[PDB]
RNA sequence: AAACUCCAGUUGACACAAAAUAGACUACGAAAGUGGCUUUAACAUAUCUGAACACACAAUAGCUAAGACCCAAACUGGGAUUAGAUACCCCACUAUGCUUAGCCCUAAACCUCAACAGUUAAAUCAACAAAACUGCUCGCCAGAACACUACGAGCCACAGCUUAAAACUCAAA
């Protein structure tokens, strides 16, 4: 169909998000998707899809380190179009919109204030 | 010597013993990792159920059996109940893409068992029965 | 089921260090296209999407390859410029 | 008679707090023309009970209204427009009663009076049935009510009730 | 502002510019001569290179005035201290032999530790979006807790529960029921602490 | 949640079902179609064109008898779901998908390119699609809708398939 020609030119969405989270899940324990991916051991907290259905946003957790984290956006983001793919390929779902990998920091507040409460000081009956 | 990948074969003699034994005769862990439970089974190089537990004998109900957690518990479970046989050494045979593929090993191994060989045994036929329709979600 | 047991798809373990045979067992069974095979396999792709399918991924395939051959072509062109001014 | 206005698609979509065109997942008949076409095809219901069904914005019930009905017995099973057909009632004092519930479980045997019983060998009993129903419930009434004719009771206990 | 952005804050420091070339850090020597292109500002009244200056009792002096009478307010904090310094002695000569070990007499360590030991780490932010008031912990900055604890101090002295005892005499009191870790500024840091883990789930909102 | 608990795991025996990888190949056949292995037959024409009806074929669906039945599955039941729920999710199971012998004769049956022979010089050429043409032959078309329609005729079809108009109307399509 010349190819050369064209790469040269709400309930539902509750269970929508849980099933894309379960298969974007499955799709990133293997190789499947690429080695590298594979390597640095990419795990989400939670699948969001937009009200029209224009974009899904996977949640992604971060860790501390900073260079880590960019070279897992990186990836990520080189690699969104290859997970699109492969989902509408394994019949996960018959249309699935564009991914967009967010970073997710919530946990960050939860960890800071369990580490002041260790070492802060509420006098008698603590 | 070099280090071989490939698992030693029956006829031809070999060096690699543990705790003895020969590759043939270590304990055997079935592992059937389903999407939504995982089971495991340790055998004898004869066959004898030694120990058993899955995500739904350790008390993990519905969605909470198809869970890394869940799978691990009956990974311990069943590790404890091979480890009261005389089981150390054990050969692993992982059946199916479930989330509780590698939890389940992960408690094998936390239970005192040691894994000297994973074997995946996945269905997979050659174009036989066919496949249900896509779901239409 | 007729054939020996422990030869296919088994890996043997180095020193315990179980997560790098498990996880070259991964890359064996993905490099050997038996994973895409397992998840296909879940539900029934019809002949015609599976015709276009296979189309579209090979020609994908052969466009990729096409352009990065050309970037590669014209990335020896990409350095410091020897008549800077003219 | 002196009725309120028919409720536009804008009224209908705050009325169920939508907030949009695309959730609205009804249908709705919000022209009285061809309402009251309809229950011109329902026949003469002149001094005539009628028993409506799936009222919503209420076209049909206008349309049967503006009809000299004695007395319209309304069945609405949303609480977001009884108050638009208690407007209707207001407009038009003792020809509209309103209740909620389902279709499916109300008991019309009870609803009119026992004078209106007329025999099965005789002409329909000066009782009907209008109904512009969603289509995923009218097949169950129209399966339910035919077991009724063939039992002769629930709607058909006055004998031999029109259904439109 | 009539002081352009061009100029630049001064630096008061006495010994930094005594520092030996030979210390200096390429960065450090790369600062130094880029100083002496910039405009400094005219050092402001109060901060001098006087070998006694103590900027968070400056700070604390700054708080307790009122109407820009700032020699009332630095005769309060002297009074304040020389009162400290006069009830340490006086139990210092009472004590016994063993006591006088762990009795102290500096004025001016019992104002920085009673300024430490009222410093909370947590604090409360109001934050309305479900249409009610949620006060949900957040981690305070330095600068916040150390200016919360000035604060709390000066607004217990000001309390009028506290009838004709003069400024100076509460203050030493609070200072030196604040140096033992008691008084009612450290029960208001106490009630914090706590009330910031009776909303811990709060975090999960924020 | 229903369902099963004559259930589930390992091991052994075991299809009238459909045929991983090879295939990133682009082949065979008039088309439709054809992708597990072996063997037997076997892929017309030493000019070209040549049919709605002549002579032989035509995916999937559908219909007669007999048979098989793992899995899938129109319908049919049950489970869960808002406030007129999910038609869409789950479970069970039919016609059917398979074989033998007959029918039915339709597809976006499309490369949306009629068959053979030739040319690349021209002005290349409405647009897009797929560079522009020539010679020769058959088939077909002459505003829209009425109309994949009515009637006539034919057919293993009985509503079906092929062929296929007119009246009124409009200035457009
Ligand atoms: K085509
Ligand atoms: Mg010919
Ligand atoms: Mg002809
Ligand atoms: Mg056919
Ligand atoms: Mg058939
Ligand atoms: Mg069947
Ligand atoms: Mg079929
Ligand atoms: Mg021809
Ligand atoms: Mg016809």
């Amino acid at each position: 169909k010349n190819w050369l020609k064209k790469f040269a030119s709400h309930a539902r969405l509750r269970a929508l998000n849980g099933l894309l989270y379960k298969a974007l899940t499955d799709l990133l324990c293997t190789p499947e998707v690429s080695q590298e991916l594979y390597d640095l051991n990419v795990e989400l907290s939670k699948v969001s899809l937009t009200p029209d259905f224009s974009a899904c946003r996977a949640y992604w957790k971060t860790t501390l380190s900073a260079e880590q984290n960019a070279h897992m956006e990186a990836v990520l983001q080189r690699s969104a179009a290859h997970m699109r793919h492969l989902l509408m390929s394994q019949q996960t779902l018959r249309n699935v919109p564009p991914i967009v990998f967010v970073q997710d920091k919530g946990n960050a507040a939860l960890a800071e204030l369990d580490q002041l409460l260790a070492v802060a000081d509420f006098g008698p009956r603590d | 010597t070099k280090f071989s990948i490939y698992p030693p074969i029956p006829g031809e003699e070999s060096s690699l013993r543990w705790a003895g034994k020969k590759f043939e005769e270590i304990p055997i862990a079935h592992i059937k990792a389903s999407h939504n439970n995982t089971q495991i089974q340790v055998v004898s190089a004869s066959n004898e159920p030694l120990a058993f537990a899955s995500c739904g004998t350790e008390g993990f109900r519905n969605a909470k059996k198809g869970t890394g957690i869940a799978a691990q518990t009956a990974g311990i479970a069943a590790a404890a109940r091979a480890k009261q046989k005389g089981v150390i050494h054990i050969r692993v045979v992982v059946k199916g893409l479930g989330p509780g593929r590698l939890s389940a090993m992960h408690g094998l191994i936390m239970g005192g068992l040691e894994v000297i060989s994973i074997t995946d045994n996945t269905p997979i036929p050659h174009n036989g029965c066919r496949p249900r329709k896509a779901r239409k979600l | 089921a007729k054939h020996l047991k422990f030869i296919a798809r088994t890996v043997m373990v180095q020193e315990g260090n179980v997560e790098s045979a498990y996880r070259t067992l991964n890359r064996i069974l993905t490099m050997d296209g038996l994973i895409e095979d397992i998840k296909h396999r879940r539900y029934y792709e019809k002949p015609c999407r599976r015709r276009q399918r296979e189309s579209y991924e090979r020609c994908r395939r052969i466009y990729n390859m096409e352009m990065a051959r050309k970037i590669n072509f014209l990335m020896r062109k990409n350095r410091a410029d020897p008549w800077q001014g003219c | 008679c002196r009725l309120p206005p028919l409720p536009t698609i804008r009224e209908i979509i705050k009325l169920l707090r939508l907030q949009a065109a695309k959730q609205l997942s009804q249908n709705f008949l919000l022209d009285l023309r061809l309402t009251d076409k309809i229950v011109r095809k329902a026949g003469n219901l002149t001094n005539a009970y009628v028993y409506e069904v799936g009222p919503g914005p209420g076209g049909i019930t206008r349309s049967i209204l503006n009809a000299d009905v004695a007395e319209l017995l309304v069945v609405e099973k949303d609480t977001r427009f009884i108050p638009g057909l208690q407007m209707l009632s207001d407009a038009a004092p003792g020809k509209l009663r309103i209740v909620h519930g389902d279709v499916l479980t109300f008991k019309v045997e009870k609803a009119f009076s026992e004078s209106l019983k007329r025999p099965w060998e005789d002409d329909p009993p000066n009782v009907h049935i209008i109904g512009n129903l969603p289509f995923s419930v009218s097949t169950p009434l129209i399966i339910k009510w035919l077991e009724n004719i063939s039992c002769r009771d629930g709607p058909f206990v006055y004998g031999r009730t029109q259904m439109t | 502002s009539r002081y352009s952005p061009e100029f630049k804050d001064p630096l008061i420091d006495k010994e930094y510019y005594r520092k030996p070339v030979e210390e200096l850090t390429e960065e450090e020597k790369y600062v130094r001569e880029l100083k002496k292109t910039q405009l400094i500002k005219a050092a402001p009244a109060g901060k001098t290179s006087s070998v006694f200056e103590d900027p968070v009792i400056s700070k604390f002096t700054n708080m307790m005035m009122i109407g820009g009478n700032k020699v009332l307010a630095r005769s309060l904090m002297i009074q304040t201290l020389e009162a400290v310094k006069r009830k340490q002695f006086e139990k210092y000569h009472a004590a016994s032999a063993e006591e006088q070990a762990t009795i102290e007499r500096n004025p001016y360590t019992i104002f920085h530790q009673a300024l430490k030991n009222c410093e909370p780490m947590i604090g409360l932010v109001p934050i309305l979006k479900g249409g009610r008031f949620y006060q949900v912990p957040v981690p305070l900055p330095d600068r916040r807790r150390r200016f919360l604890a000035m604060k709390w101090m000066i607004t217990e002295c000001r309390d009028k529960k506290h009838q004709r005892t003069l400024m100076p005499e509460k203050l030493s009191h609070k200072l030196l029921e604040a140096f033992h870790n008691q008084g009612p500024v450290i029960k208001r840091k106490h009630d914090l602490h706590k009330m910031a883990e009776a909303n811990r789930a709060l975090a999960h909102y924020r």
